[PDB]
RNA sequence: CAUCCGGUCGAUCCUGCCGGAGCGCGACGCUCUCCCCAAGGACGAAGCCAUGCAUGCCCGCUCACCGGACGCGGCGGACGGCUCAGGACAACGGUUGCACCCCCCGCGGCGGUCCUAGCCGGACACCGCUGGCAACCCGGCGCCAAGACGUGCGCG
RNA sequence: AUCCAAGGACGGCAGCAGGCGCGGAACUUGCCCAAUGCGCGGCGCGCGAGGCAGCGACGGGGAGCGCGCGAGCGAGGCGGGCCCACAGCCCCCGCCGCGGAGCCGAGGGCAAGCUGGUGCCAGCAGCCGCGGUAAUUCCAGCUCGGCGAGCGUCGCGCG
């Protein structure tokens, strides 16, 4: 199992959003990193292990090189305020509500617009 | 509308005006055999590229030597040719370009460069191994037979490390 | 010479060419409009009609059919190419009819024939000739 | 014939010097009305997203602007489509970065970091002297700013130094031969030179001839000639002193950087 | 990326046309192993349309129910999307001008108003009671709010 | 053109899907506001604009149906990643493993020839022409030629 190296590039400080910009390059010649979770540690020591988000990740032809982006937040709350919901759902942070079809929502909206005065019955 | 409408596209080859010509058929079959060409579209592609280079060289040559545009474009074209290995290093005058031939283009294909290094028995064997991803350029593996290698990359071609 | 050549004579040359380009038969046919109105196909590659009558230095009787175009209601004559293909054509049947090699003029020793049958009842005639498709639905 | 004003902007119809990518999307931001017009400005979001890379999307830029983290001439602006223009002040206190918006030799907007000694003012070009209500004299500038009761010695096409804190003139530069200028439009945008001739044609445009420091000479109309001090520039300028290289020299630079 | 070939005669040289040889746009036929990109009811029917969707948001005004409904008010709906009927010194393209012009938002200024102001007056909407009509639609009585309406203190 | 409890009421898809008619000719009555933008707004809502997916031999680009005396490699199948608003697809890691060519033509223009039938009949033939007992041209078998996942036919434009 050949070792795996993670580097840090394009380091930028973003105090406005209370995080750091990132581009992660992971080298696993002749092998595959298990996934992003097992590689969080390398980026963490290079730069709390739960305040990092990896979202960009593409493996080039041949499998030798894989590159991506990370996002390290100063605090947990900053992550909560500044983060797309689907990213949180992909991460193990919050719980996804059951989806609802937008077609039924539009039907309800039109039916409600049809009624007058108090239209809460339907 | 859809953003996909603004994508460009173009053809890459030219067909002969006279299809049935015995010497042409003989020469094309000969070239296909020496360089192991899959079909006759590759020859048309090579002819297309050669025609483009020749037209650029003609247009540049029609002008005076001390013309800023002539110097600019000739330098660019010569640098490209030297980097790609089509033209020899010792040639730096624009005249030598017009005498080029498609054989020079063919000789820089991946199959040819691995065969001349003795790493393959024949062009057909080279193609068979290339399709089976057993070759690598620098640190990356290329499975396209028509891939064109550059002069600085000729010595960095080897067998794939992971190849069995 | 026999052509005007002065530096300020563009108008005369323009009008001369305009007038004299009408003497070419092909150009007249293409850009006069009479052919467009006369052509039963009305500029289309091929049309659809209905069969109404099967009929017939080389001395070789040829098999053809009379057609009535649906979109135009006029009558024309069409020829059935292959060998023994007349049996596949029945009276009062829908056909698809195209042109011959030459656009308008007659082809070969057939007198006054300029149209070809290619599809019958929604199946290619040539395909039926090779038994690729079959007419058991009809 | 549209029944009213336009609110959208297709990406392909946008100005070239913005450098928007063809396949980025169908639409482009439409700047709102303000100090600078559509063809001599640039939206704030482009700077905040496609240049400094501090934001990756529209929403991030909107959040940042709402938090009032960006100042434009000392006044916080919350509009993602606010137009930014020439000789503006762009200071972000939370990261101690202050820039002045200028033109590069290639003819594009640039951010030149500045010092505090010169970041409390801006230079304005006066384009109009008119009498307002009650006969009170006025003046207007290229950034849509009107001043009352100005000095009579100030005429058209001059340059004015106004303090941002208050908004009062302190000194002005006359338009004359031998004064360093900067070109703000046309084929010669971003060049620096000195006026050498002024030729006026009755009933039509006035032509200005200036010489570059190296010795080059070029022509432009008076509508886009901006005085930036006497002999020497009053403000900071990009690293290159308004010298446009030739194609060959630029190709050599590109090859060196590669 | 400067090319021609077969056909009038017992044979030959010309004029002259017929046909072939290339590319592109569509339709038809036969056939189709893998991947990437990608057009798609325009073609003398701008012919006719079941069914669903395509324009909302909110600072102002809470004695509603437990503050969220609803309603008044404000901004927007004149942008976007579809098609090419009409129209031939017109539309349109480049080049001028308004010392014959109008202009919301936004930015910057400016802000002197002749003859109860510890803060004025009356209404409707929602809602309660009472009703017509197959549906669509509304009626009559009744207390209440305003960044709504009306009046208006003020250095011509 | 629609409803009517006959006195009355009511509509404008050349918007997105979809249906009829017409024609030689042209797709799902799908998911989403996550990206680009617009509208109104403070920690967001809405958008058939737009995006994603589906049908799709209009069309364009890249690989293959073997190489050699043994191995190897794909397509494909089953799982894990990555991506995705959610799902795919590409790409990567493991185990097992379907190698499938058609369309035109062989007198000339124009590259490519032997048997059996038919007998100016049937048929071929863009043009010249073939066919009335060897048919180098029809119908079939063998062999061969061109392009090739494409080939051929019809109409138009340029040459
Ligand atoms: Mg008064
Ligand atoms: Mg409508």
């Amino acid at each position: 199992m050949p070792e795996i190296t993670v580097k840090v590039r394009k380091v930028l400080n973003n105090p406005l959003l209370q995080r750091q910009q990132c581009v992660v390059d992971v080298l696993h010649p002749g092998c595959t990193y298990e996934s992003k979770e097992a590689i969080k540690a390398k980026v963490a020591q290079q730069l709390d292990q739960k305040n990092i988000v990896l979202y960009g990740f593409k493996t080039s032809f041949g499998g030798g090189h894989t590159v991506g982006f990370c996002n390290a937040y100063q605090n947990m709350d900053a992550l909560m305020k500044y983060e797309p919901g689907f990213r949180k759902i992909r991460c193990g942070l919050i719980e996804a509500p059951k989806p609802v079809s937008r077609k039924q929502l539009k039907n309800l909206k039109n039916r409600r617009l049809k009624k007058r005065g108090t239209e809460k019955a339907t | 509308p859809r953003i996909s409408r603004h994508r460009n596209s173009s053809k890459t080859y030219s067909t002969p005006k006279k299809p049935f010509t015995k010497p042409r058929l003989d020469a094309e079959l000969k070239l296909c055999g020496e360089y192991g060409l899959k079909c006759k579209r590759e020859i048309y592609r090579a002819r297309y590229m050669l025609a483009k280079i020749r037209r650029t060289a003609r247009n540049l040559l029609t002008l005076d030597e001390n013309d800023i545009k002539r110097r600019f474009e000739g330098a660019a074209l010569l640098r490209r040719l030297h980097m790609l290995g089509i033209l020899d290093e010792e040639k730096d005058q624009l005249d030598y370009v017009l005498g080029l031939r498609i054989e020079d283009i063919f000789k820089r294909r991946l199959q040819s460069v691995i065969v001349e290094s003795k790493l393959a028995k024949s062009v057909h064997h080279a193609r068979n191994m290339i399709k089976a991803r057993h070759i690598s350029v620098g640190g990356q593996i290329v499975n396209i037979p028509s891939y064109m290698v550059r002069i600085s990359n000729t010595s960095r071609v080897a067998i794939a490390d992971t190849s069995s | 010479m026999s052509k005007t050549s002065g530096l300020y004579t563009a108008r005369k040359l323009r009008t001369v060419r305009r007038v004299n380009r009408w003497a070419d038969k092909k150009y007249r046919k293409a850009h006069l409009g009479t052919w467009l109105k006369a052509n039963p196909l009305e500029g289309a590659c091929m049309a659809r009609g209905i069969v109404t009558q099967k009929i017939g230095p080389n001395s070789a009787v040829r098999k053809a059919v009379r057609v009535q175009l649906t979109k135009n209601s006029k009558k024309i004559t069409a020829f059935v190419p292959r060998d023994g293909s007349i049996t596949y054509i029945d009276n009062n049947d829908e056909v698809l009819v195209a042109g011959f090699g030459r656009a308008g003029r007659a082809v070969g020793d057939i007198p006054g024939c300029r149209f070809k049958v290619i599809k019958v009842a929604g199946i290619g005639l040539l395909a039926l000739f090779l038994r690729k498709r079959e007419k058991r639905a009809r | 014939m549209a029944r009213g004003v336009r609110k959208h902007l297709k990406r392909l119809n946008a100005p070239k010097h913005w450098l928007l990518d063809k396949m980025g999307g169908i639409w482009a931001p439409r700047p709102t009305n303000g100090p600078h017009g559509l063809r001599e400005c640039i939206p704030l979001i482009l700077i905040l997203r496609n240049r400094l890379h501090y934001a990756n999307t529209y929403a991030e830029t909107s959040m940042i602007l709402q938090d009032k983290n960006v100042l434009i001439d000392g006044k916080p602006r919350t509009d993602p489509t606010f137009p930014v223009g020439f000789m503006d002040v762009f200071e972000i206190p939370k990261v101690h970065k202050t820039f002045r918006v200028l033109y590069d030799v290639k003819g594009r907007f640039t951010l030149v970091p500045i010092q505090s000694n010169e970041a409390g003012f801006k230079l304005c070009r006066v384009q109009k002297i008119f009498l307002g209500d009650k006969g009170m004299p006025y003046l207007s500038t290229h950034d849509a700013r009107t001043i009352r009761f100005p000095h009579p010695d100030i005429k058209t096409n001059d340059t004015i130094k106004i303090n941002l804190k208050t908004g009062k003139i302190d000194e002005w530069y006359k338009f004359d031969i031998g004064k360093i200028v900067m070109v703000t439009g046309g084929r010669n945008c971003g060049r620096i030179g000195t006026i050498q001739a002024i030729d006026k044609h009755m009933g039509s445009y006035t032509m200005i001839r200036m010489k570059d420091t190296e010795g080059t000479e070029f022509l432009t109309r008076l509508c886009n000639v901006f005085v930036i001090g006497n002999d020497s520039p009053a403000v900071a300028i990009p690293t290159t002193k308004g010298i446009r290289p030739d194609i060959i020299k630029n190709r050599e630079l590109r090859l060196r950087s590669i």
